[PDB]
RNA sequence: CUUUAAAUCCUUUAACGAGGAUCCAUUGGAGGGCAAGUCUGGUGCCAGCAGCCGCGGUAAUUCCAGCUCCAAUAGCGUAUAUUAAAGUUGCUGCAGUUAAAAAGCUCGUAGUUGGAUCU
């Protein structure tokens, strides 16, 4: 006996046909247009999404005054409408099923920095999140698949110790010059 | 330029038969590829499922032929299949389009569960059945795609399915005989009398009596 | 035909058979549609308006059409009582 | 492309034909 | 036709084993003469010493000479006829060496052209035969 | 520094640390199944590939290589057990004229099933 725990998952599932000209096709343009490094990526946006279509429609076929049908029904509402995927004016259970991978794929950190200008392109902002430029508040976030909540998006800066928020030139200015 | 032979036809090409709907109404049989093109040419796509070379023994060798596989349709509410066989593969094809097109058959579509948006999966559970094939179509939840084997959902994404299940039986090798059972599925979609269309039926003027005189002097 | 909003989306409505009530379908070209003009009471003469009567291949190929026609005619008083 | 009908239809059972009946679908 | 009343599930229970039972897969699996008869032992691998290098004559469509290898398990002294896939692997085989022996891909049945053989060489003297021909790792000495 | 019993790791911070940024991504494939070359050289039913169909007998889209290409990717092949695919064990839900299949025929205990009818 140890102290340990052993509850993990796997975040993504495999498709079935391995190779299908549709499929691949439309894996490769969500990954162009998000900047995204694979397919693994993909797959895990998919699962999540699955899962929760899944919890949805488990929850529509359920009586509408069943209070488990009311209780987790307006948490999964609240919590797609958190992070900015649902609309508060769509808060009925029938619109979960139908959201699509994009909406999801549009809250990450990669796009919304894009979106907000603090980059020029969505690699741009990749290399941006990892290279420790972009912080959320007072946060520096490192992780591009960062689901902004829909209240911080409005505090996306440039992480002040960083040069281009914080004015302190990086290695290669100082080193250029010191080259003077 | 068409010149049409058909009394339906020369309404179509008159500026009488306002919709293809009005023809099914009245289930014309549909003589002239003309008419589809009139009605949906911008929007019909067509595909080719499968050429397969068929023999035929003779006292010094095999004659073979071509027999072109299509399937055509606009993904909203239509869809058509062809088969064609001739001697050559693109004679066959271009004949396999004009069946495909002569034998476009309206897809009535519904609900899941809740009636909120357009129609997006088929009403009901329906079958078809061609040849040992057996072919079942679903209804499913909204974003659920279409679940079945590619021959089918090319098919069934070509009518305007949105979301379907699909469950198969027999020998779906024969993509023939697969195609014909999803097709025919398909349009049992506006065959099933369900509580809604319990409503007495209003009889309408058929095209041959609405326009008689026209086609008298014409 | 109806969604919750209150539109009917349908791309048509078809007719059904006046003798089984079957839905006729869109390529079935057995079917029939038989229009039949009554007379005016007094001259005997035809005056224009007319009963229809829609019938579908099945019923045409059990040979169950003419009685079928038959019943839907007295019905409507097209045809005399015995 | 009509190279492929043409190839195809020389020989229709041929080390060939699989693979031209696939480029022509 | 099969019994439905509400009191068969005795019935549909025993009539669904005895019948279960003249399944080819699930007798082979659950009687228990296959795994006696299994050279490996229902394992994935062996090891086992080479007898001698042979030469099998390919089935009859096809002309060719498939370099196998006599081994001999070392677990249960079993004798086995293994190939050895590319070419000019049979050179880096010798005469009575430790050589490391999969199935072949199919369950213990016979692959393609060679007839009567059922496994493939995956490990001589403890080195890869992929190393040994991608010239990775030389045969030690 | 912090961590810790003492440390290590991670986190925090000096200094150094990138143009082939050589600080150089691999593992499997390219006839069909199944995505991606009937390009070039060698071999010539040999060597071999090939899960299956098959490829190779002097113009090999299949072998041995070069180039190019594609699948997943810090991972990807292979062997074996098992699950789905398998409505090929069938309760849901399979079959028994000719494809495997109804006892030669009848009786008969257990088993299984059992017609209306009562506010
Ligand atoms: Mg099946
Ligand atoms: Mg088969
Ligand atoms: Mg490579
Ligand atoms: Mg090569
Ligand atoms: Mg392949
Ligand atoms: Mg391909
Ligand atoms: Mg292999
Ligand atoms: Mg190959
Ligand atoms: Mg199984
Ligand atoms: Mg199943
Ligand atoms: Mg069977
Ligand atoms: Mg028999
Ligand atoms: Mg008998
Ligand atoms: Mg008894
Ligand atoms: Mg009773």
């Amino acid at each position: 006996p140890v102290a340990r725990s052993w509850v993990c998952r796997k975040t993504y599932v495999t498709p079935r046909r391995p190779f299908e000209k549709s499929r691949l096709d439309q894996e490769l343009k969500l990954i162009g247009e998000y900047g995204l490094r694979n397919k693994r990526e993909v797959w895990r946006v998919k699962f999540t999404l699955a899962k929760i279509r899944k919890a949805a429609r488990e929850l529509l076929t359920l009586d509408e005054k069943d209070p488990r049908r009311l209780f987790e029904g307006n948490a999964l509402l609240r919590r797609l409408v958190r992070i900015g995927v649902l609309d508060e004016g769509k808060m009925k259970l029938d619109y979960i099923l139908g959201l699509k991978i994009e909406d999801f794929l549009e809250r990450r950190l990669q796009t919304q920095v894009f979106k907000l200008g603090l980059a020029k392109s969505i690699h741009h902002a990749r290399v941006l999140i990892r290279q420790r430029h972009i912080r959320v508040r007072k946060q520096v976030v490192n992780i591009p698949s960062f689901i902004v909540r829909l209240d911080s998006q409005k505090h996306i800066d440039f992480s002040l110790r960083s040069p281009y928020g914080g004015g302190r030139p990086g290695r290669v200015k100082r080193k250029n010059a010191k080259k003077g | 330029e068409w010149m049409p032979v058909t009394k339906l036809g020369r309404l179509v090409k008159d500026m009488k038969i306002k919709s293809l709907e009005e023809i099914y109404l009245f289930s014309l049989p549909i003589k002239e590829s003309e008419i589809i093109d009139f009605f949906l040419g911008a929007s019909l796509k067509d595909e080719v499922l499968k050429i397969m070379p068929v023999q035929k023994q003779t006292r010094a060798g095999q004659r073979t032929r071509f027999k072109a596989f299509v399937a055509i349709g606009d993904y909203n509410g239509h869809v058509g299949l062809g088969v064609k066989c001739s001697k050559e593969v693109a004679t066959a094809i271009r004949g396999a389009i004009i069946l495909a097109k002569l034998s476009i058959v309206p897809v009535r579509r519904g609900y899941w569960g809740n009636k909120i948006g357009k129609p997006h999966t088929v009403p009901c559970k329906v079958t078809g059945r061609c040849g040992s094939v057996l072919v079942r179509l679903i209804p499913a939840p909204r974003g659920t795609g279409i679940v079945s084997a590619p021959v089918p959902k090319k098919l069934l994404m070509m009518a305007g399915i949105d979301d379907c299940y699909t469950s198969a039986r027999g020998c779906t090798a024969t993509l023939g005989n697969f195609a014909k059972a999803t097709f025919d599925a398909i349009s049992k979609t506006y065959s099933y009398l369900t509580p809604d269309l319990w409503k007495e039926t209003v009889f309408t003027k058929s095209p041959y009596q609405e326009f008689t005189d026209h086609l008298v002097k014409t | 035909m109806q969604n919750d909003a209150g539109e009917f989306v349908d791309l048509y409505v078809p007719r059904k058979c006046s003798a089984s009530n079957r839905i006729i379908g869109a390529k079935d070209h057995a079917s029939i549609q038989m229009n039949v003009a009554e007379v005016d009471k007094v001259t005997g003469r035809f005056n224009g308006q007319f009963k229809t009567y829609a019938i579908c291949g099945a019923i045409r190929r059990m040979g169950e059409s003419d009685d079928s026609i038959l019943r839907l005619a007295k019905a409507d008083g097209i045809v005399s009582k015995n | 492309c009509p190279e492929w009908m043409d190839d195809f239809e020389a020989d229709p059972k041929g080390k060939y034909a699989q693979n031209l009946l696939k480029k022509l679908i | 036709g099969k019994c439905r009343g509400l009191r068969t599930a005795r019935k549909l229970r025993s009539h669904r084993r005895d019948q279960k039972w003249h399944d080819k897969q699930y007798k082979k699996a659950h009687l228990g003469t296959a795994l006696k008869a299994n050279p490996f032992g229902g394992a994935s691998h062996a090891k086992g010493i080479v007898l001698e290098k042979v030469g099998v004559e390919a089935k009859q469509p096809n002309s060719a000479i498939r370099k196998c290898v006599r081994v001999q398990l070392i677990k249960n002294g079993k004798k086995i006829t293994a190939f050895v896939p590319n070419d000019g692997c049979l050179n880096f085989i010798e005469e009575n060496d430790e050589v490391l022996v999969a199935g072949f891909g199919r369950k213990g049945h016979a692959v393609g052209d060679i007839p009567g053989v059922r496994f493939k060489v995956v490990k001589v003297a403890n080195v890869s035969l992929l190393a040994l021909y991608k010239g990775k790792k030389e045969r030690p000495r």
